[PDB]
RNA sequence: GACCGAUAGUGAACCAGUACCGUGAGGGAAAGGUGAAAAGCACCCCGGAAGGGGAGUGAAAGAGAUCCUGAAACCGUGUGCCUACAAGUAGUCAGAGCCCGUUAACGGGUGAUGGCGUGCCUUUUGUAGAAUGAACCGGCGAGUUACGAUCCCGUGCAAGGUU
RNA sequence: UAUCCUUGGGAGUCAGACUGCGAGUGAUAAGAUCCGUAGUCGAAAGGGAAACAGCCCAGACCGCCAGCUAAGGUCCCAAAG
RNA sequence: AACAGUGGUAGGAGAGCGUUCUAAGGGCUGUGAAGCCAGACCGGAAGGACUGGUGGAGCGCUUAGAAGUGAGAAUGCCGGU
């Protein structure tokens, strides 16, 4: 035999959840919302095909990774600009353009291809430090 | 009641009235089989942990055996010659449960 | 009630000649005749004429109506590469073709 | 007598483009190249085939950990008081139950409670 | 004895012949055939001449 | 004739030593089929002209003048499913929606996207390759037979067998 | 005990390759060049080392949505304190 | 029954399947043979046959023996594209 039970049905149906940025590393705390991102906070078909789960951070201007690991963090792209490789750190993503720290570590703890470009999509950055997403009812939760 | 059983190496979920594909067995057609190895009560009822609990015994009535498709295997071994193929299909039986006695 | 039509004897390519067939479908016959007739190129007159000529017929003999007639359905369809010498440079001995193509075509009236 | 080995060659041909159904492109248009996606086919199958297995239980243990830590516990010493209490262990395919039915998952939290790091 | 039932005791049946059809089903794949650098020739495809 | 059956076989199955090639000695092809019987399209309509388009023919007109059976490549036509933020030597395996409806296993159709990934034959330890050949599909074609020799194994006699 | 022994009938093979262990060559460097040992590969998939037949895991004719180790992990994705 | 299993190249050893033909015991056919094309064809380990449509005049299972005997690639061969 091969017959098996599922999961997936109960689990997903785009649900909204919020999670704390403000005051907060988003690093440690952004690797348990990503699980969630993908569909998976219970029994879940989840490695293979599935839509994801909205969750959202709540702010994007206090995002400090605290001490010396602030400093020498590491951030890559590779594009058509001239210089090809830009390499980047979170101290100065700090400096300016401060919501891109956010992005750029939670794309990475979802890829997959075509897939998870899509469980991307499902995140909002904001920055006002409250969300105007209360439309789509999201309540506080982590892995 | 709820229960699950022991179909060999592998598990199966059951309850009073539903057909589960499992293992082949010699017993066919009419013919009953009974899984007294029912290994987790748990739904309205509440079991924790000895392998095995003696206040259920599920039974099923043996209905029919069928067949898992032909399905061809084959490696190849390019440039040394060698096709050897083989082919899975093989018999396995279906039961039926209708009542998990106490 | 459908009248069937084929040209032979022409010069035109399949790949071609597959355009004016699909784009006269769904188009009454007399809209289609009119295009073919005033289409450019030797072969024109000839094809047009034939498929006129398929229409005729079709009314005198077979019940059928001409003005109330469209075109089911066209096609060409690749065939042989007729060879008919032109010449090609550089001592060799090849030839440039003049292909001729299999026009199909199926008409048919759309009011009884 | 002789036989030309002549009739014969339609129906080995013919076979394989026939037996390609779903298949993609051109290359199943194309005897020669059909030929060598058979090969591939039949690789690829035997690997897969076994690999799966192994997905799907790189599926479950997922399942159970996210199911766990909602208890207070973590899969470590939630499968730990499952094995050690006897059963309740359950596979690992059942215990997705405990998104489903509330009745087994609070007896899969028990049996963790039971022994724990 | 009849002719409906010819069958050789094996003084025509004893038979057997190896293959060289088969690309490896058996033996070999072709005639001529063995790991040496002298196969897929007609002269030195022989180890024994 | 335990010979061959239409790309197989004579160079040549047929108006072939023709066609075609060499000043010359000489090289050298492709090509079968409407029926049992022509009854080979009366009757009609249109076009400059080639042809067809209906109808009849006759057991059969996918038997209608490349007309037997008529595939595959090639090129189209209808329809069911499927996709406009997506990464690929092309499949494999998993779920999932919609569609359809098995003779029997009680059944068939697709790809939305996940996991995973070295063309066939060479040449070698090993080519997935930028050393080889092959545009593509179909046909055609090589492990053949005899006679000595040595084992096998089936038989006859049995110290004799043998022309 | 697919351990040894003996005879008869068919072999194929002289181009192996790479790694660990130990000696020699070298400009004392170079899957460099020579080999004793063991191993894998050749002549088996497959596991790990991000991307590698040869080290490390193991010898899989074939199906299982079963469990146990090795290598390798447990914060997440390409599974797990 | 129980015990054990290792199924891969050069080769050795063992069985079978398809294709044409001759043989003697047998059987279909114009009320539709051989062949053409599709099919979720029951039954194979693999090489492998039982159904419907078309087709339009001859066909083959067993038991045996035979061979240009299963393709494709040869800067292979002929035709179509």
């Amino acid at each position: 035999m091969r017959t098996t039970p599922m999961a997936n049905a109960s689990t997903i149906e785009r649900k909204w959840l919020v999670v704390d940025a403000a005051g907060k590393t988003l690093g440690r705390l952004s690797s348990e919302v990503a699980a969630i991102l993908r569909g998976k906070h219970k029994p879940t078909y989840t490695p293979h095909v599935d839509t994801g789960d909205h969750v959202i951070i709540i702010n994007a201007e206090k995002i400090e990774l605290t001490g010396k690991k602030l400093t020498d963090k590491i951030y890559y792209r590779h594009t058509q600009h001239p210089g090809g490789l830009k390499s980047r750190t979170a101290l100065e993503m700090r400096t300016n353009y401060p919501e891109k720290m956010l992005e750029l570590a939670i794309k990475g703890m979802l890829p997959k291809g075509s897939l998870g470009r899509q469980m991307f999509k499902k995140l909002n950055v904001y920055r006002g430090s409250e969300h105007p997403h209360e439309a789509q009812k999201p309540e506080v939760y982590e892995l | 009641m709820y229960a699950i059983i022991k179909t060999g190496g592998k598990q199966i979920k059951v309850e009073e009235g539903q057909t589960v594909y499992i293992e082949k067995l010699a017993a066919e057609a009419g013919e009953t089989v009974t899984f007294e190895d029912v290994l987790f009560v748990g739904g309205d009822n509440v079991k924790v942990g000895n392998p095995t609990v003696e206040g259920a015994t599920v039974t099923a009535k043996v209905e029919k055996q069928g067949r898992a498709k032909k399905i061809t295997v084959f490696r190849y071994k390019p440039k040394k010659n060698v096709h050897k193929k083989q082919g899975h299909r093989q018999p396995y039986t279906k039961v039926t449960i209708e009542k998990i006695n106490a | 009630m459908q009248a069937k039509a084929v040209a032979r004897t022409v010069r035109i390519a399949p790949r071609k000649a597959r355009l004016v067939m699909d784009l006269i479908r769904g188009k009454q016959v007399g809209e289609a005749v009119s295009i073919l007739n005033l289409t450019p190129r030797a072969a024109s007159p000839i094809i047009e004429k034939v498929l006129k000529s398929a229409i005729a017929n079709a009314e005198h003999n077979y019940e059928m109506d001409a003005n109330n007639l469209v075109i089911s359905q066209a096609f060409v369809d690749e065939g042989p590469t007729l060879k008919r010498f032109r010449p090609r440079a550089m001592g060799r001995a090849s030839q440039i073709n003049k292909r001729t193509s299999h026009i199909t075509i199926v008409v048919s009236e759309k009011k009884e | 007598p002789r036989v030309k080995g002549g009739t014969v060659t339609r129906k080995r041909r013919k076979k394989v483009l026939k037996l390609a159904k779903g298949y993609f492109g051109s290359k199943h248009t194309l005897y020669k190249v059909a030929n060598q996606q058979v090969m591939k086919s039949g690789n690829y199958a035997f690997r897969d085939r076994r690999q799966k297995k192994r997905d799907f239980r790189k599926l479950w243990i997922t399942r159970i950990n996210a199911a766990a830590r909602m208890n207070g516990l973590s899969y470590s010493r939630l499968m730990h008081g499952l094995k050690l209490s006897g059963i309740e262990v359950n596979r690992k395919m059942l215990a997705d139950l405990a998104v489903n039915d509330l009745t087994a998952f609070n007896q899969l939290a028990d049996a963790a409670k039971a022994q724990l790091n | 004895m009849k002719l409906h039932e010819l069958k050789p005791s094996e003084g025509s049946r004893k038979t057997r012949n190896r293959v060289g059809r088969g690309i490896g089903s058996g033996n070999g794949k072709t005639a001529g055939k063995g790991h040496k650098g002298q196969n897929a020739r007609s002269g030195g495809g022989v180890r024994p001449g």
